[PDB]
């Protein structure tokens, strides 16, 4: 088939569910995983290699079940975008409402073989045009694998595009959520690897959103009570300092957003055409650049 | 020249605001119709970027390793 | 004096054998992670110029073994009494000492029995006397953190804020020493009364349920907000029941640090040999 | 045992809450007397897995092997 090679930042991967149709999720990067996270929907491993030397357990399920969104990978430098809809496809639709470019394909591929579906990813057109459309523009052609965990119910499915066949892990104790069962499977490793991990959350901006009115209708309770002539001015003086330090927050997390929507901006566009006309204008006037190395 | 002349230098240093500034308004304006959609003062940054640094990289190393003189007419 | 274990539970059940109820000492594990109020800090070695008027308390130590005495007292005697309640035989002591010289407050700290009795009520029997934990006591009066240590004649200032004390304090952590097994803690009040005014002040709304019925000739479905306000309440009592229960566990290491096994092991072993069931698989 | 008799063995495991169950009642209320105001037939495992208890016995056989605490301790 052929698509094009992808930069791994969580803000293009934001903006690439953005234009997937589904708006209410998020890809943070997590530095340590013992700092929690609010309903994490699904982590995505990213492996590199400098020097080459690879030329890229036995827990794998034989059943030729295709229930859940599992797909083998036909489509070359589509890594990112399988990973991430590996980790969307397989959650509850109760939870998230997910863009309907999404699910007509999440419907569409009931019980699909995985070695046509992933196909039935690559002939997508709204898809490869808008995981292309971040590309940066040395992707004149003509490393990172992907590995995806989610739990379907109470299972952790690690989800391998290349591999034939996914594999679980099967945790279950109803003293731990299953993101203390993920901990457990990141025993990794240490050389000269360029690993990264991400996680796949909600938006956090519709979590602050319904605080900002569970708050704002206490900060509108403000029972003044007079007997024509107990005294709780801490109270409102308390939640209106939350109410202040949650702003703060979402001003945070729109600037997030304007950041990495810069950064999108910048990756794409091709400089040639700018730098030449550049030079061409100081080589007019201001030929002598006194800068060699 | 884009015929490997002088693509030893340091460009992104070489590009720079101030270097910008002294251009003519009438020809920093056709420079920004060719910047990206941060288009709309000049917000610094916008020649200080890890792709706008890999870019001119990516240039003098385009120009060095494979000339891009008048040969390169291909389609 | 006796030594004592280094232990925040042991200097917690000392300051409350002292009269002090509002106080805790609690261990920092990263500087980044903010306190509430913290009265004032202390720092601990294991392994090895700033400047008159001494009206503080910064007694030199002569009492030996009375490091930790001399590390609680420095930290809290230079606090405000509206602050927090001390043991009034503890006050009596702070009005005790108006202006006198450091180098002779410390006898006035000696000469005060219900402090050696208190100090070396926690000693293991082990406390036989016939490099070391050195103590350094970090307080503010106002704005100025004097770096109060018991061996050197005269205290250490560092400087004022930004208005932008305990951020002035992480500014003192750029000590390279080149080793050293050092530990440091953090004075605060006791957290349970920060919790159950949290509890009233949650136990309010937790009261305030206005049901009003649009069923009869901003306000809406609104039970979500009971719910987790309602889980959060859940949560903080959780929280002071573990610290009532730390309080227990302090009450039992220091019942059980205090007690003299000996005369128990003798009885047990004898015991033992009176119906001739040896340890014959143990040994070396 | 005065000095030296038996005293090269790990007490810390010889002393354990089985060979404890393993006396009868008349004599485990007299040990419990010994013990410290926790006091209060069961035991509380963890009240022979402590640090001061260990640190105890190894007190004590050093107080065994170090200098005997004989007859001889009568310097005073």
């Amino acid at each position: 088939d052929g698509w094009l090679e992808l930069e791994s930042d969580p803000g293009l991967f934001t903006l690439l569910l953005k234009d997937f149709g589904c708006h209410d999720v998020q890809v943070e990067e997590v530095y340590d995983l013992q700092k929690p996270i609010e309903s994490p929907y699904g982590f995505i491993f990213l492996f590199r290699w400098i020097e080459e030397r690879r030329a890229r357990i036995f827990v794998k399920d034989e059943e030729a079940i295709s229930s859940i969104f599992f797909a083998q990978q036909v489509v070359p430098n589509s890594c990112a975008t399988h990973a991430l809809l590996s980790v969307l496809l397989n959650c509850n639709e109760n939870n998230l409402q997910l863009g309907d470019t999404l699910s007509r394909l999440k419907t569409h591929t009931k019980g699909m073989s995985p070695e046509n579906k992933g196909l039935a990813i690559g002939n997508t057109p709204e898809l490869a045009c808008a995981h292309n459309s971040h590309a940066m523009p040395q992707a004149r052609r003509r490393a990172f694998h992907f590995v995806s965990f989610v739990p379907i119910n109470g299972q952790l499915f690690e989800l391998d595009g290349l591999k034939p066949y996914p594999m679980n892990h099967g945790g279950w104790e109803d003293s731990e959520d299953w993101t203390d069962k993920f901990r457990r499977v990141m025993a990794e490793r240490e050389q000269d690897i360029r690993f990264n991990l991400m996680a796949v959350v909600p938006d956090r901006r519709i979590a602050i959103t319904h605080k900002l009115k569970m708050l704002r209708t206490n900060q509108a309770i403000v029972s003044g009570t007079l007997q024509k002539l107990r005294d709780l001015q801490s109270l409102l003086k308390n939640l209106d300092t939350e109410i202040a330090i949650n702003e703060q927050h979402l001003a945070d997390e729109n600037d997030r957003r304007h950041m990495f929507k810069v950064d999108a901006s910048r990756r794409t566009h091709n400089y040639d055409k700018f730098i030449c006309t550049f030079l061409s204008m100081l080589a007019h006037q201001g030929v002598l650049g006194e800068l060699v190395s | 020249t884009p015929d490997s002349i002088l693509a030893s230098t340091n460009l992104r240093a070489l590009l720079n605001k101030q270097t910008f500034s002294l251009l003519p308004p009438l020809y920093q304006y056709n420079l920004i119709q060719l910047l990206p959609s941060v288009d709309r003062r000049l917000s610094a940054s916008c020649l200080n970027n890890e792709f706008f640094a890999r870019a001119c990289l990516e240039w003098r190393e385009r120009l060095s390793e494979g000339e891009f003189t008048p040969e390169n007419q291909l389609k």
